């Protein structure tokens, strides 16, 4: 009656306050993918695992082990039989899709007299055609936190440039500025995609001034 | 009353049941972990890749202790080693000595071929156990290349050989009688199994005829 | 009879979600469990192994998304070094105390008898209330050797300290000679340490030993 | 706790919205009610259509009573009834007296029309009105009827004339000079308002042309 | 405070369901409700009168769904005619007792005054406990005149019945002259019944008086 | 606290029995439907209210007024112009549609020996087109309940026939019995379409031997 | 407010040479001044798909 009824509820209860605290377990479980962990492990082992190949040559997948010249295997259309390009996996726009923010330290060799600091690559935009895989044209926003006499300022400068599906490279020049402030250069191989290791240049010599490693902001 | 308050009750669980399902529901959405049967497929693909101490035709025991004894020793069909690290099954194993295993790539002559780079397959025939046997066979294959494409055709010569437990290395050349047989020299020394340095030799000065890194198939 | 039909429903259901919940608890468990943790972990280690290194010998490698580089003396200062804050989240003291090792020779140039064994005692360790980075060890060197003669029985003792980042511990020569060893640590994982018997000024190699902790 | 049993409660509320909603549903897929308003269309149609006791033009004063008086006497002015059935709307009405109501149906001429019997238009367009007054119109309207079909033609021929109370019935003639004209006869008595039993004649003789059946418009 | 906000939630929602309920019992009354009820019978009514007719004129037609036809004498046997049940389910008497009804003339050949009006009281009325079909009345006739000379004043008292389907109340003749009234009803809608006066034996009309009742 | 909110409970209780009751008369209120009895009283009129037309004609509708023959103006096609036929409301399929089964009293002029009785006739098949609306070909069975010597018995034989759209008449003549049980027929106009006014006849004869007004009875 | 995306369908474009069929107008940004009322700042992103002869373009 009222006793076996009345006190079944301090049992239910229970279960309340226990629901509750499993949902803050399912957010903690959220954060720690392990699929996740054990991809950035693959990465990071895969990127120690030099080319056979010679350099602008696209090696083909497990089946073969063949070279191919990178203009003519990124036809667009499939390179070889197999296609190594054609699936999906590689070819995946997503990832590789421009608009995201790169920041990260730029450490110097100091042709540039100030001392080391941040620079946040930002692509502004990104043409190709409608496809279209190979190649991808953008222009993009590079800044710098740096102090000057005074407070903190901030040296933006907008660029263009390309990315090179294959090359895993991003290069960006700078555009019709004063300034002209020297060209950034960013490959993709980290192993994460989110990741790229980058170097500020100069055209002309094409000597590298300084190191800068870059990691994607998250968008929200 | 009675039949009342219990009307409610059986709400609230209903209640907890679809918070709960609304749960087990956004748990699905989140990946399955992966199979730790993940992880140890990393450590392998790792662990097969640095030297070793030993100058050649001697191998370290398994297990904990570095120690090098020289290759031939195996077997006393006793534990040549103080660590016996021997008696453990990834030196017994089945599946490496296992037969019929068979390994390909895309084979590119140096020498022979004029033609695009073919499809080149060495592949155990037999090789001998007996029973105890920690060891390495000594075994037949064959060794399968492509002519063409075109052709549709391919060269079959069949070889004899061993496996060198120290080396790594698979050691196989044309059984005989041809004269000029082919054969084939391939190293495993990723420390992985599958994964493998494939070169066909001539069986006279073991020279590199060609060159095909392979996988297994 | 109405009152029980009642009273029985609400007692299965309680349990019917209080299985949903622990059956969660535990797929959440599955991906912080520690076990994956330092599996996982482990394996960056072999990574960060490889390759010219981000820090130096000498300095020490922060992480991690942002590398830094500070020096082995400079962390754990106390100062914080590191954003990440390395130099102090680290909770554990690799070195205890009281622990013996056990090591298998594998490669002895060194030593005339060459023994099978070599037991080492750790006695006493203290860390500077200041320094965490370096800890002061006292370890008797145990040896159990046959002679030609007779048979000879060896506990020498010798002075030496624990480097925090490096995991190595230098246990400064017993001997006047100046033969030391020289065990670097994979760590906790494992206690298992490859020991370098070497002159001590040299840092030549010339006797690996594999010492595994004894429980 | 207080949080608690309410927590419950809004509950058993949450839960009897869905049976009512459950209800109000069942509702609206069980129709409307038909719109009083279709009670009182068939009253009316039905009560349009027996015999009266009067022999010819007499009409019956509306209410209670039955009783007889001569058609003419409408109107004093005043209540020639003792009844004062007539001060009642459904006597004095402006629909009834309005101007401007069409009648139509499909003739087909005994006489005239060789061709397939054609469509009838008799409307009203112009009723002297003054004020009071309770009764009748003395009226003009015309009457129009399809050539053909073919020729999409049709004749319009001006009437005049008056409606007759106690007849129920619109009795029009041409209105002069063209010396053939057609005239029409309509009885309402159906006891409906739209429906009429129309008739073309012959504004001599009053001799049926034709005849047509009309609705309004 | 955490106790209020609480309490208020299930007054405002209690209510919020009372407003749909309520909603609902108007919809069902409106399609029960008795105005519409006898509004609609009253026109079946005036469509039974059309046509030569399924019962007869003494035979009464019990409905409905299947036609049957018992005599009027025959129901209120008390025994049933009708699968129906008519002979029994109607469940009132249109006769009752009291009433006083105004009589307007409209159509009077019969006397030589006509009167304007005619008054209709009925005194008593009583039904034999074993006979429903029949109610025996008994009622008083008043008239006002003028005559030429004077002016006359009368109430004649009669007998007279009401049969039970007929609704038709006969009123044997106050006269010896066998001058007698016949009001046929529509019965309670409308207590208005017309009233033929006839000479009993002929049933020849000569008489008609629109009957209202007085309240 | 305790009362204010405990007390608010007996209030709704309440609403309980009430929304409970509610369905009660829910389920009363669907049994009169107004829009079906105003139908029925619709009918019931219009059914008192001749033929101007001569018969096996067909009257047009309110726009006109014309008369037109039975099987012209059931082309399948449209008779007319406007067309009356065409229009979905005459046409429909549903209401027509046999499979149903008809009973009611069949009182005798006695030219069966038999005392009255019930007859039931229930729609066994019906062949058209596919269309088909003018006419439907049927065959059907007719029941009787009535008592010979002994207990109650049943009259039953196979009849073949036809249903005529316009005529409102539907034929039921004997197949080939032994007993030959006169043919029955039934008309429409009754108002309902449910209910149906027939007669028991003969064919050479094309008497009436009996009336009988039947009434579909319920599937469910 | 903030945040709202607006399509437009053109009617009448003298304009542009390519004329787009729509124009997508996403709200960035918005600040009002803390003592100012009257006037909103906005930042918006312009968005157009075009079809170009050869190819297509896009623009934000």
């Amino acid at each position: 009656l009222d006793p076996r009824l009345g006190a079944n509820a301090f049992l239910i209860i229970r279960l309340d306050r226990i629901i509750e605290k499993l949902r803050t377990k399912l957010d903690e479980a959220e954060k720690i993918d392990p699929e996740h962990f054990v991809s950035e492990i693959d990465a990071r082992v895969t990127k120690i695992e030099g080319t056979h190949c010679e350099k602008r040559t696209f090696q083909c997948g497990g089946n073969e082990q063949e070279c191919i010249s990178d203009l003519l295997v990124c036809d667009g259309h499939k390179d070889c039989h197999n296609a190594h390009d054609e699936d999906p996996d590689v070819c995946d726009t997503s990832v590789v899709k421009a608009g995201n923010v790169f920041s990260g330290t730029s450490t110097w060799h100091g042709c540039l007299a100030r001392e080391d600091h941040v620079t946040r690559i930002t692509i502004t935009a990104s043409k190709r055609r409608k496809f279209f895989t190979a190649r991808i044209w953008l222009r993009a926003l590079v800044e710098s936190e740096l102090e000057r006499h005074g407070e903190n300022v901030t040296s933006s400068f907008n660029a263009k440039g390309y990315y090179n599906f294959a090359s895993r490279r991003l290069i960006l020049l700078p555009t019709d500025d004063h300034d002209d402030h020297l060209a950034v250069v960013c490959s993709f191989n980290r192993g994460d995609n989110e990741r790229a290791e980058c170097h500020r240049v100069t055209e002309a010599t094409l000597h590298q001034c300084a190191d800068l490693f870059v990691t994607l902001e998250e968008h929200d | 009353r009675f039949q009342y308050l219990v009307k409610n009750q059986n709400l609230h669980i209903d209640y907890l049941a679809k918070k709960l399902h609304d749960i087990e529901e956004e748990y699905n959405k989140l990946t399955h972990d992966v199979d730790k049967k993940t992880i140890r497929q990393l450590k392998a693909r790792i662990s097969n890749l640095e030297e070793h101490h030993c100058d050649e035709h001697e191998s370290e025991c398994r297990g904990d202790v570095p120690e090098c004894i020289h290759d031939l020793l195996f077997c006393d069909g006793e534990k040549d080693c103080r660590d016996g690290s021997d008696e453990d099954p990834e030196t017994c194993s089945l599946n490496i000595t296992h037969v019929g295993s068979s390994y390909t790539g895309l084979a590119t002559w140096t020498s022979c071929e004029d033609l695009n780079p073919d499809h080149a397959i060495v592949t155990i025939t037999a090789a001998h156990r007996k029973s105890f046997f920690p060891n390495r066979v000594w075994l037949r294959a064959t060794l399968s290349y492509e002519l063409d494409e075109h052709d549709h055709t391919v060269s079959t010569t069949q070889l004899r050989g061993f496996y060198n437990f120290g080396k790594r290395e698979l050691l196989l050349a044309p059984l005989k009688g041809q004269s000029e047989g082919y054969g084939v020299i391939c190293d495993f020394n990723l420390g992985d199994d599958d994964h493998a340095d494939c070169k066909i030799v001539v069986p006279s000065s073991l020279f590199v005829c060609a060159h095909f890194n392979a996988q297994r198939y | 009879q109405s009152h029980d039909e009642i009273i029985d429903k609400l007692i299965e259901r309680t349990n019917k979600i209080t299985t949903s919940i622990s059956h969660v608890e535990s797929l959440l468990d599955d991906r912080l469990d520690p076990k994956r943790i330092r599996k996982a972990g482990s394996l960056r280690h072999r990574v960060e192994e490889l390759e010219d290194p981000s820090c130096d010998e000498h300095e020490h490698q922060c992480g991690g998304d942002d590398p830094q580089c500070i020096s082995k003396l400079f962390v754990c200062d106390g100062h914080n070094d590191c954003r990440n804050g390395e130099d102090e989240k680290d909770c554990t003291l690799p070195t205890k105390a009281g622990d013996k090792f056990i090591g298998d020779v594998c490669f002895d140039h060194c030593t005339k008898r060459r023994p099978e064994h070599m037991t080492l005692a750790f006695e006493s360790s203290s860390i500077a209330a200041f320094f965490t980075p370096i800890a002061d060890l006292h370890v008797h060197i145990e040896i159990e050797s046959e002679t030609d003669e007779d048979e000879s029985e060896v506990s020498m003792p010798a002075d030496g300290e624990y480097s925090f980042a490096d995991h190595r511990l230098t246990i400064h020569p017993p001997e006047e000679d100046g033969l030391g060893l020289v065990g670097e640590f994979d760590g906790y994982n494992f206690d298992r340490f490859v020991g370098h018997i070497v002159h001590e000024l040299s840092e030549e190699v010339c006797a690996e030993f594999i010492f595994h902790r004894k429980k």
